[PDB]
């Protein structure tokens, strides 16, 4: 009935992140692992581990079984999604309960209606959320793709229904390009998701995404508890995060707020999430998202906000009434940095390698979210981020200094990593705003950031036991003797 | 699945008590008995030592046997 | 038998086992086969294959259902061994004449004890 | 709470007892062993067992918190004792208590209340027992212990405060001799029990031990399920044990039944336990001791009164009210007779070795319960007894029989045992009954039977490992190849 041992299955900086947070709190812990991470900071972190096996993630993470195998082994009362992976899949919310187990996570119907993104905004629709306006329902056919840019005007976005994480998207300018798009988006998502749900509306020039944290209870109450700006990206991914929303007038966090309440009471919703938005240049707000995994950007309002967000994540899914039910006011300013793997000497090209130095920023006004350690091993197989920085002040100046002071004692070796690319980024300035508009939009690092950076130059056994003749697998390293 | 295990006949120990157990046997386990690089050498055989009347079955049945065994 | 924590387990180790990399397992070249049954091959036929009809287990024959000469037919009751003193009738396998029955009622027999051959 | 797992906190012959009572019960058993103990019957007859290590009881069976992180590393929810060792434990009781297991067995100072030997006669005062008129409390000086003599008679009796075994016992039967032997039995009380504290009792010339088995509530019942004999004695020790009481009449028997049960009542006792009873040669009915357990000889309490007391005992640690409330009546005869290591042929010493040979009887009448088999090997440290032989019929003369049988079925080699005395007692008319008498006493073995009988004619290893917060020594055979 109640959070008594959580088990996290997912890899790296938000396992670490929430056997933290369940450290904290108290409760037992249980990790689980593949190959490469038999001994991460997590297993290591954690009070349990089990092994998932598996070289790569693909060969395990995804097995529903091979998780709630290891969450009734481990007695794991409680699982938690995390960030990617199963974390908002229905299945394993419906596996989750059929096993009677605590899924820390919004309910089946409340991620069904998220995971697409097109349920987002075919509520935001109804919500009078401010909309892309395009269509709320996809348009049919590709005959209707050239006829509704010819009708409401080219450039216009061509996306698949599940294309999150800025990969299953697609733009153009100008009218005969749009059907060879469309196609592109059609097949490759075919050949990624299986399903093709694909659909299209008028494309915004210069936007910049905004987003909102809601929180919300079993017994009713429900938190607006803060605001993130996600505005420095590099190919289409999000990267820094800015935290209160900065360069947004009461005018746009009137709604950015009031559509959020709306939304999620037309969503039903209970637990926590985001409301997220594109804001253009001009302040003229526009949708992307309503958001239900515990977002990666979490430490700039764990840190603005006097919340824990997993910790009350832990009380909503006890179902308690919140602790928490004003609208706060969050302090300052705080910047966040995702401390990729790739190589910024090398047109930001992944980078593999060898962990054989890590050194991660301390001290006030800079936490880190570190999920790897020194002499580990990174590649793609897995996640594509070594660690988080974050970054706080009692304003952009303060947190700015803060930031590029943290860029240049944080220094990783054996791998290129982007730190240094968000040191030049810290530096460049169309990031540091008037103080009441700023300069950097949409593409702005890959179209106007000034680059410097230089180019860098046994196996386990398995034994079988048994025990009154029931069958018990044991691991060993190779050699013992 | 035809491997000889393990077994625990009597007993019903806890998985850290299986890991103590497992930890101690495996590393009691016999190294590398039977070596892999035991190579033929016949250099000075006793087989060759020893005086053969002209006539001596044992040039077949020890000798030659001896030599050419493989 | 083997002390963890002083709990007391039985452990039983196989002599070809090899853990932590070692070696002596299967030393001179051993095959391991599953074992064959100590009985005849049992598809199709036994003794069978031939002519007589031996015991198939210890008994007393208590009784003998054919006479010297007699021709016979695949199923027919040839003795009834008593073992146990259970009953249990040995049977002709093949079609033929009862040449050389061998047994009288109460004789002692043995496994594999010729009875007579159907020929 | 309720028992789901027992630890026997002792060895051979009443471990067995209580591991099978407990698999009866359907409770998880564990067992411990000491190192000669190690392939001990009971070791492998329990559903967990432990080493204690070490090689002497002092070593093993006695050390508290050895048993009590037995206990806790195998979740036994109680802990039975056996006879003997921390069975009489108080402190011991109280140790469990405050570990929080079930302690089978009475409340720690309804133990000491009968531990000390002077509360006990206090309490056989207030409890109305038939005692003997005598009554010191411990004696000042042997000219005290001559006046004792001089006013309640010889012959006469100093017996220690403290202690047990026939040890603390001295008789004298004069007056001049006495003050030496005051000084010496202080001597013994203090190197036995460092107390040197002993009282004064008129001796009863040649007496009957007879003894009331009782069964009592936490609830207030009690149940006086038996009475036995016990007389047949060496060295004041029990060696053959007979029910129900031979030759008393139902006024007496009465007596000692409503005796019984007041003692109890007053005492407050709860569990299995027995009183201790004595009739003189001249038919003086008087109490002697209360013992706080399960005696040894239930068994023919069982055979006679057809109830499984060490089940009772489980009943009454969890606290539930006895089903017995109309006393059991002796349905036949029974004899048990121990069986030792120890040659009657030359006095009763120990006389330890190998059990090479060990045929029980069986069939008819006849049941064993035993700490050795075919194989085992015995020692000076332990009790040298090996099996108890429990033999049974309707009367008197057909257990005789039975007995005269089994006893000549019993086949023990390799060590010396009383058997060839067993088998000459229940041939002799002496122990047989002339109708409503029968000639023994507590002396009789040692005063009046004719005793004819012909004498008879590496280190394992061990590592220290330490898994997560587990400190786990790991000690295994010295030679293991694998
Ligand atoms: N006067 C006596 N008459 C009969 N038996 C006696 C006498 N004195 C001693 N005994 C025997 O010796 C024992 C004397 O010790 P006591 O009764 O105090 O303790 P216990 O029952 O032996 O205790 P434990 O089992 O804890 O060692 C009596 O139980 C009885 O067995
Ligand atoms: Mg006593």
């Amino acid at each position: 009935s109640k959070i008594s041992k959580v088990l996290v299955a997912n890899r790296g900086e938000i396992a670490v992140r929430v056997i933290r947070a369940a450290k904290d709190a108290g409760l037992a812990s249980v990790a689980v692992y593949a190959e490469p991470d038999a001994d991460a900071p997590h297993v290591r972190l954690a009070d349990e581990a089990f092994a998932l096996g598996g070289q790569t993630s693909a060969e395990s993470y995804l097995v529903f079984e091979k998780i709630l195998d290891a969450a009734e082994k481990s007695g794991a009362n409680a699982i938690h999604p995390g960030y990617g992976f199963l974390s908002e899949n229905a299945d394993f919310a419906q596996a989750v309960i059929d096993a009677g187990l605590i899924w820390i996570g919004p309910s089946p119907q409340s991620i069904r209606d998220l995971g697409d993104k097109v349920t987002a905004r075919h509520i935001a629709a109804r919500a009078k959320a401010p909309l892309v306006p395009g269509t709320p329902d996809p348009v049919k056919d590709a005959d209707e793709v050239v006829a509704f840019a010819k009708e409401h005007g080219v450039p216009v976005a061509i996306k698949a229904a599940f294309g999150g994480g800025g990969r299953g998207m697609k733009v153009a300018r100008t009218l005969e390009e749009i059907p060879e798009l469309f196609e592109s988006a059609t097949r490759e998502a075919i050949a990624a998701f299986g399903r093709g749900e694909c659909f299209v509306e008028r494309y915004l020039d210069k936007p910049r995404h905004v987003e909102a944290q809601v929180i919300a209870d079993q017994h009713g109450n429900v938190v607006v508890a803060g605001t993130r700006d996600c505005s420095l990206q590099r190919r289409f991914q999000k990267l820094v995060e800015e935290a209160p929303a900065p360069f947004l007038t009461d005018a746009q966090r009137k709604e950015i707020h009031e559509s959020a309440k709306r939304i999620c009471k037309e969503a039903g919703y209970y637990g926590a999430g985001t409301v997220e938005y594109l804001v253009g240049q001009d302040g003229l707000i526009s949708f992307l998202e309503v958001n239900t995994r515990l977002q990666v950007e979490h430490p700039v309002t764990e840190e603005t906000s006097g919340i824990d967000l997993v910790r009350q994540q832990f009380k909503i899914a006890n179902g308690e009434p919140l602790d928490i039910t004003e609208d706060p006011t969050p302090r300052g300013h705080s910047f966040e940095f995702r401390i990729n793997g790739e190589d910024a000497g090398r047109g930001f090209l992944p980078a593999p390698g060898p962990v054989t130095k890590f050194v991660a920023p301390t001290g006030p006004g800079v936490r880190m979210d570190s999920g790897v350690e020194t002499g580990s091993v990174i590649g793609g197989q897995f996640d594509s981020m070594l660690a988080k920085l974050i970054v706080t002040g009692a304003t952009r100046e303060e947190a700015l200094e803060r930031s590029r002071r943290a860029l240049a004692e944080f220094t990783v070796e054996g791998l290129a990593t982007v730190i240094p690319f968000h040191r030049a980024v810290v530096s460049d300035p169309a990031f540091i705003g008037d103080g009441e508009k700023f300069d950097v939009h949409t593409r702005w690092i890959e179209t106007e950031w000034n680059n410097t950076v230089e180019p860098f130059t046994v196996p386990r056994q398995t034994v079988v036991v048994e025990v009154g003749g029931r069958r018990l697998e044991v691991s060993l390293p190779g050699d013992l003797a | 699945d035809h491997e000889a295990h393990i077994k625990v006949l009597r007993g019903e120990p806890t998985p850290e008590e299986m890991a103590a157990l497992m930890a101690v046997l495996a590393s009691a386990g016999g190294g590398p008995a039977e070596p892999v690089k035991k190579e033929r050498n016949m250099w000075g055989h006793p087989v060759d030592k020893l005086r053969y009347s002209v006539f001596s079955w044992q040039r077949v049945t020890l000798l030659e046997r001896t030599h050419m065994r493989r | 038998v083997v002390e963890v924590g002083g709990r007391r387990l039985e452990v039983s180790l196989p002599g070809d086992l090899a853990i932590g990399g070692g070696g002596g397992a299967a030393a001179p070249g051993v095959v391991r086969k599953k074992p064959k049954p100590r009985k005849r091959g049992g598809g199709g036929a036994k003794a069978a294959s031939g002519d007589a009809v031996t015991a198939p287990m210890q008994g007393t024959v208590v009784k003998v259902a054919v006479e010297e000469g007699q021709e016979v037919s695949a199923g027919d009751l040839v003795v009834v061994l008593e073992a146990m003193k259970m009953e249990n009738p040995v049977t002709a396998h093949k079609d033929g004449t009862i040449t050389g029955l061998a047994v009288e009622a109460g004789a002692a027999i043995t496994q594999g004890t010729v009875i007579a051959e159907i020929k």
